[PDB]
């Protein structure tokens, strides 16, 4: 029975720079529609038959643009939203080149036309000039800030007026105004143009000057859309409500359905990596990503997943082939219009979310347990901020563990591990606003009192001085038996990480003075004091020991009396050898427009970073520095900061240097108080 | 209560929900429950191939 | 050539490659490419021998193409090429590093009088003088 067919399912992101106006245009779309989310569109004269589309709302910010990512790859078709005064953003870039990655046919939006400075043809220009991309606008902006009141549509040569009365549920169709005809007719002949280089045929008939139809221009323009070689663009604003319900119209027109856009790429579970593909048909085998987990508080784990082959039950023992782990579907609803219409037929094309899925992350395959198949991984970027999180009490300590467990299995770009120097709780993200929003989740749906502080340096221990002739003699004659064990001991620098076990035994023991079983015992008591420096307590590295002279008694002398005796000459020895505290240094590189460099490394400078040198690249300028640890912390809202949002750093561990004389003595006399 | 952890090398995070079983050690006075390494936080142990339902190892590949 | 806002004279060598890390200084605040700079250059390399720097321009057009100004191996890198004794800079005055007789920079000075444009090869001479001593040379015949 032909229902409503998978070809008038619209699978779409809306997606913009921070503050554009993305949800308050799908509020619009709801409103007019008559309503993730699932939605009903007949066009605004109610021209089409109902169409199925389903919106996910992609997040503004570059701390969540991991969802973004996910969005776009599960995704069919996109919405890019444009301010009309701000036009291209940085962050509009970012998420460009995310759409690109994926090949995502996508249209365009310039909103905020109601605004001051609103320019619906600089944006268009700077959409080709910034984001190398090919804009054909499908529409014209008639007035712009408080005398926009509606817009040209390009392909009918008509006005569009809305009904400011009703919020523009209904429409007229007017003559385009005077002093816009002579520029409608410019960008009506390019839209034709535009539209002609589709295929030979119709280029044939533009340069014959036949007119091409309604049908061959809409044809023509959605193949190209489909292809990502052009972009349309539409305007207009809410509130006094315009240009949504025409942007719905070129949703239909010009975005793809799920059978318009290439077959699923994956691999046969069958230990040889064959490549296979996934049909969008009701007749295929099941096939489902899961691309978002969400927590509710009433049903438990929410896992959304989008069906790209085949149909499921609610109820129905799957395969999620990349965690080898059969998952019977649980409870899966629709949000048919208003209403969440409980579903039983999940088929092709459909997004749907599953209560009380256990062993199902974010990027998993959840298949036929008869036809296994991975689709493609998701690659999540590395965190590239880390802070410290301290639980206040012991309730809120195993607390902590559980919250910081759902929330970095919703959102892997999120990481928590233990320190095991520190024994802190060490918390990893996309960006600080991200970190932000991950602590006030904890401290709120979890409600776990924690203090947030910073990834405690990992301190070490050295000397700077050679000693010899460092006596350490354990003579404890008493309590029944005596305990006699005597060494002599040189303790000198090693070049930092010129050996990798950060220590060096030399036995030069000559005559016998120590018998060859003792030996490892006078080592092994130094080994247990190198964990503990006597300066501070810190483990103590890069130093070599030579025992050269020691004495023992036949009866009196024991392998532990000979560690005592090695702990003293050690404990002397080091306090001698004039002991100094380490540090670790990171090796930082930022890539920055070339117009932000200079504030990138203001800040550096102040934060101790010893700029090695530069790698000017297409992006700007690739900085690279030495920065200790303690210094950065902070750096990603810092560098969001002055670089307006368009700088990305990496750091990784470089080596173990020497704290400046300040710094160690600073910390030696806080960590002795 | 102190328990005992089985195997030779566990998986632990010190917030982990992990099963106790019955079981004196003999050796650690206070420590009377082992764990379970097959169930719910301690994997099929590492490197073994005989005795697997105890320390919860599956049975190997071939 | 153009103006000096496209300036940067630069390129101490053509086989460390790239003129954008430490090894080739400046491309900062102007923008231009880097690869398109040693192709040029590579039709011109195999005539200057290495070891001599040769100060050539980015100098960027208005229309993106930039080639380079050549102006030959000059003053200082030659005294570490024809005396045979490099850089040392800071000590004219302290120890002796090396004297040079007359001759000896005016057989080089007609090679160097395509580097530096005051008028002449005789007149250039006094300033083959000039960063020697800053390297630390002395000069006598
Ligand atoms: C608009 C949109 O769709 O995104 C929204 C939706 C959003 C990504 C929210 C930020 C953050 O709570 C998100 C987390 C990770 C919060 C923790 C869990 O509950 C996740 C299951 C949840 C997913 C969606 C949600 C609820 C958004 C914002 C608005 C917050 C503004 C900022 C940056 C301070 C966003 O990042 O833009
Ligand atoms: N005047 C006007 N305001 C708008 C328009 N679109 C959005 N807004 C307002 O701008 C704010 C941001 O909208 P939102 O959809 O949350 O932006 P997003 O962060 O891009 O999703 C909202 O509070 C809206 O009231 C518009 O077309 N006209």
């Amino acid at each position: 029975a032909r229902t409503t067919p998978i070809a008038r399912y619209r699978n779409i992101g809306i997606s913009a720079h921070i503050d554009a106006g993305k949800t308050t245009t799908t509020e619009r779309i709801l409103f007019y529609t008559g309503v993730a989310t699932t939605a009903f569109w007949s066009g605004m004269a109610k021209q089409y038959e109902p169409h199925r589309i389903n919106i996910i709302d992609t997040p503004g910010h570059v701390d969540f643009t991991i969802e973004v990512e996910r969005s776009m790859r599960v995704l069919d078709g996109a919405v890019m939203v444009y301010c009309a005064v701000g036009g291209v953003q940085p962050q509009s870039e970012t998420v460009w080149r995310q759409a690109n990655k994926y090949k995502v046919p996508r249209i365009a939006f310039v909103n905020k036309m109601d605004r001051m400075g609103a320019n619906f043809l600089k944006v268009v220009n700077q959409i080709k000039t910034r984001l190398g991309a090919n804009p054909v606008p499908l529409q014209l902006a008639i007035g712009a800030e408080e005398h926009f009141t509606g817009v040209v549509d390009l392909v009918k040569m008509k006005a569009i007026n809305w009904n400011d009365a009703d919020q523009g549920v209904t429409f007229e169709y007017e003559d385009i105004p005077a002093d816009m005809v002579e520029l409608a007719n410019e960008w009506h002949q390019n839209l034709i143009e535009s539209a002609a280089e589709a295929s030979e045929e119709l280029m044939e008939k533009y340069l014959g000057g036949e007119e091409l139809t309604e049908a061959e221009i809409k044809g023509a323009l959605r193949q190209r859309v489909l292809n990502n070689e052009i972009i349309l663009v539409t305007c207009g604003s809410a509130f006094k409500n315009k240009g949504v319900q025409a942007m719905l119209d070129a949703v239909i027109d010009y975005l793809p359905s799920p059978v318009d856009v290439p077959a699923i790429n994956g691999i046969l579970d069958d230990g040889k990596d064959t490549p296979a593909e996934r049909h969008a048909s009701d007749d295929e085998p099941f096939s489902a990503l899961a691309f978002k987990i969400a927590t509710d508080p009433f049903v438990g784990n929410l896992t959304f997943f989008r069906v790209y082959s085949g149909v499921v039950n609610s109820g129905d023992t799957v395969l999620n082939s990349v965690k080898a782990a059969r998952e019977r579907f649980g409870r899966i609803v629709q949000m048919h219009a208003n209403k969440r219409e409980e579903i039983k037929e999940v088929r092709a094309g459909d997004i749907a979310a599953a209560i009380g899925l256990k062993d199902v992350t974010t990027g998993d395959t959840l298949c036929d347990p008869d036809a296994p198949i991975i689709l493609e991984r998701m690659e999540f970027p590395e965190p590239v901020i880390s802070i410290a999180v301290e639980p206040k009490t012991k309730a809120d300590q195993e607390k902590m563990g559980l919250a910081l467990g759902r929330l970095a299995k919703e959102d892997p770009s999120f990481r928590v591990w233990t320190d095991e120097e520190s024994n802190q709780t060490i918390i990893a993200g996309m960006g600080e606003l991200h970190l932000d929003i991950i602590v006030d989740r904890m401290k709120r749906e979890f409600n776990v009192e924690a203090n947030v502080g910073k990834p405690q340096v990992a301190y070490r221990e050295t000397i700077r001085q050679k000693v010899t002739d460092v006596e350490g003699k354990h003579a404890k004659q008493s309590g029944g038996r005596g305990q006699y064990g005597h060494v002599v001991i040189d303790m000198y620098p090693l070049e930092p990480g010129s050996n990798p076990k950060g220590y060096e035994f030399i036995n030069d023991i000559k005559g016998g003075v120590i018998p060859g079983e003792y030996i490892p015992a006078v080592d092994k008591g130094i080994q247990e004091q190198l964990k503990a420096g006597p300066l501070a307590g810190y483990p103590v590295v890069d130093m070599g020991i030579r025992l050269h002279f020691g004495s023992y008694h036949d009866v009196d002398s024991s392998e532990l009396a000979f560690k005592l005796a090695a702990s003293i000459a050690f404990k002397e020895g080091f306090k001698k050898a004039k002991p100094v505290l380490l540090e670790p240094i990171m090796k930082v590189e930022v890539e920055t427009p070339e117009e932000n460099t200079g504030d990138v490394i203001g800040d550096l400078s102040r934060r101790r970073g010893m700029l090695k040198g530069q790698e000017s690249e297409v992006t700007g300028v690739k900085i690279h520095a030495e920065v200790p640890l303690s210094e950065m912390f902070g750096y990603a809202t810092q560098l969001r900061s002055l670089t307006k949002g368009r700088a990305s750093y990496t750091m990784e561990f470089l080596k173990y240097d020497e704290a400046p004389s300040n710094v160690a003595q600073a910390v030696i006399e806080a960590r002795g108080k | 209560v102190t328990s005992y952890i089985g195997g030779e090398g566990h998986n632990l995070q010190e917030h982990s929900v992990i099963l106790i079983r019955g079981g004196r050690v003999k050796d650690l006075p206070g420590v009377r429950y082992h764990t379970v390494r097959g169930a719910l936080d301690c994997s099929g142990v590492k490197d073994r191939k005989q005795a697997r339902s105890k320390y919860g190892v599956k049975r190997p590949k071939a | 050539a153009k103006k000096v806002q496209a300036y940067v004279k630069l390129q101490v060598a053509a086989g460390m490659a790239n003129p954008s890390p430490p090894v080739g200084p400046a491309l900062g605040q102007q923008g231009v490419n880097i690869m398109e700079f040693c192709k040029a250059f590579n039709a011109k390399t195999d005539s200057i021998e290495k070891g001599l720097p040769i100060p050539v321009v980015i100098t960027v057009y208005a229309d993106r193409s930039f080639t380079f100004v050549t102006k030959t191996p000059p003053a200082a890198v030659l005294l570490k090429k024809a005396a045979g004794i490099k850089s040392g800079s800071g000590k004219p005055n302290k120890d002796k590093v090396g004297k040079i007789s007359r001759a000896q920079l005016q057989e080089i000075a007609q090679t160097k009088a395509a580097d530096m444009t005051g008028a002449d090869i005789e007149a250039m001479t006094r300033s083959i003088e000039g960063t020697a001593r800053s390297m630390g040379l002395v000069v006598e015949d």
